[PDB]
């Protein structure tokens, strides 16, 4: 969630 | 200590199989990852659905499965066994 997030 | 890989040793892989549990594991985490990021490529000038193209900096041409692996080493990544 936080990488996907951080797109 | 590990010296600068090249080629196909980078990543370490011995850094990798600490985010996995087992070989295998990691075979197969980083084929789906890659199957992900060339469907991304594939389909991105269309609806994109739930596919997250790359999340490391992509290489100019890097191979799929390469930038999976990388994105691996950076946590990046999660996974639910079988």
């Amino acid at each position: 969630e936080e990488a996907r997030a951080a797109a | 200590g590990y010296d600068t890989p090249l080629g196909i040793t980078n990543p370490p892989i011995d850094e990798l199989l600490d985010r996995v549990s087992s070989k295998y594991a990691l075979v197969i985490y980083a084929a789906k990852r890659a199957r992900q990021i060339n469907d991304y490529y594939n389909q991105l000038g269309e609806g994109i659905l739930e596919y997250v193209g790359p999340l490391v900096e992509p290489g100019l041409q890097e191979k799929p499965l390469s930038i999976a692996l990388r994105e691996i080493h950076a946590d990046l990544l999660e996974h639910t066994e079988g």
